[PDB]
């Protein structure tokens, strides 16, 4: 029993972090095969960040403008190119700890684990959801850029995020592993802000199913609702609308619990209107939207308590 | 401003 | 910026998990050097668990009653002994992924990371506090025994917990790595229950300091309090009493923020009496006691926001 | 009862 925010074992991503130094700037890079990926602003200086031209700044560097080290081993750079907001540094050794992997663009609402790193050295790990406004509530300090986010399926590592910066509200923005930002953000030291966020409905529901799979049913009711009447309520409360596709996704969890999705929504609609009356669900006093339905199936059991 | 870590 | 429950990189503990099979029971074991540790009830059967004699059950086994595998490599057992509630299986190969390590008994209130595992295979990782009643709110399923909890300092791994069972409330009990249970618990299938728990005061305070280091000060006040007047209030609310030793511990956090500990306690005492009035601290609606002061220093910055 | 995983 139990239910926690749970990160993926980070042993495989750890064997791929290195330190990348250009000029006076140091950050983290990701060493897969014979390529080290890192944010391109490693070639920036504090003055440059305000209004940088990357193209211009990079033609001004050579291979040996970049220092790459793993452990105490200096890796030699023998090629470089800019991809979107990232730099691809070809080095003279292939990572022998390179795992099976791929690069995915994560969608809003999906989750991943983040291996926070400093100076190519992994400090810690936690799990965060990509928000609807394309930010994540991470915990990062200066020197954390190039830290990465990923899932692991089977033996494969799906890299979906490299950290590039922090917004004024203290949330984080970054790119997939092709350098294309998540959200309307750019790697410049200029006024930039998170858009309004909303609560991930599909997840709140997946989580209410977890409560039941964990055998707690207190927040259910006799009612049902139409999708459309659910949504007038979703909107009032700054929840994403539910769609028929999200209803199909929740069916397996509906099947394991015997609670109809639209029935569950009525549960939720009631929770939204009446509060939780000082009670907890899965030991939270709040409605939790940072667990996907895939997170619930992985963590929960195949058998419901009762 | 945004801050690039 | 940001503040999250953050686990330690699990790459080093992962290279030490194996599967241990005795009879029809399978669980996880920890392979350091040429020893595999695991819970001793690996030698139990469902019938035995109700009233087992371990001494008796073990003399009835040989070295080859135990199957140990890492990856696909069958490891051969060449010795065995019972230590408290654990089994020490000497095997014919030394783990070459063995890290620097040691065994510590964790104290109530301290935290560690838990690498959840099935069939010697690591499924996931999260951070949990040892409660005052010696239970932890983990997330475990059948087959998770031998999963371990640890901290990492420098390059050393401080193993403090092996998982052995689950209580009726759905919380978890386990031993240090000498087999001595945390709490008044025994490895038997008999009626057993968590004692009443209490809120870890030292941590709630460490966390309020984090809020300030994160530059939020809304919940402070003009007041101060005596230790002793704090405690009459702590008791009313099922918070641990504060002691002078806990006050000394919080001094560095007091020094970085300029908020006097007793001043902070008055802050808390007010929070306890007036609620949070629909507000959040570090993005929580609740007072959080699962971050030690050592957790705050590691995660926060050396410099306060303002 | 307690449950031994």
């Amino acid at each position: 029993s139990g239910f926690r925010k749970m990160a993926f074992p980070s042993g495989k991503v750890e064997g791929c972090m290195v330190q990348v130094t250009c000029g006076t700037t140091t950050l983290n890079g990701l060493w897969l095969d014979d390529t080290v990926y890192c944010p391109r602003h490693v070639i920036c200086t504090a003055e440059d960040m305000l209004n940088p031209n990357y193209e211009d700044l990079l033609i001004r560097k050579s291979n040996h403008s970049f220092l790459v080290q793993a452990g105490n081993v200096q890796l030699r750079v023998i090629g470089h190119s800019m991809q979107n907001c990232l730099l691809r540094l070809k080095v003279d050794t292939s990572n022998p700890k390179t795992p099976k992997y791929k690069f995915v663009r994560i969608q809003p609402g999906q989750t991943f684990s983040v291996l926070a790193c400093y100076n190519g050295s992994p400090s810690g790990v936690y799990q965060c959801a990509m928000r609807p406004n394309h930010t994540i509530k991470g915990s990062f300090l200066n020197g954390s850029c190039g830290s990465v986010g990923f899932n692991i399926d089977y033996d494969c590592v799906s890299f979906c995020y490299m950290h590039h910066m922090e917004l004024p509200t203290g949330v984080h923005a970054g790119t997939d592993l092709e350098g294309k930002f998540y959200g309307p953000f750019v790697d410049i030291q200029t006024a930039q802000a998170a858009g309004t966020d909303t609560t991930i409905t599909l997840n709140v529901l997946a989580w209410l199913y977890a409560a039941v799979i964990n055998g707690d049913r207190w927040f259910l009711n006799r009612f049902t609702t139409t999708l459309n009447d659910f949504n007038l309520v979703a909107m009032k409360y700054n929840y994403e609308p539910l769609t028929q596709d999200h209803v199909d996704i929740l069916g397996p969890l509906s099947a394991q619990t015997g609670i109809a999705v639209l029935d569950m929504c009525a549960a939720l609609k009631e929770l939204l209107q009446n509060g939780m009356n000082g009670r907890t669900i899965l030991g939270s006093t709040i409605l939790e939207d940072e667990f996907t339905p895939f997170d619930v199936v992985r963590q929960c059991s195949g058998v419901t308590f009762q | 401003s945004a801050v690039l870590h």
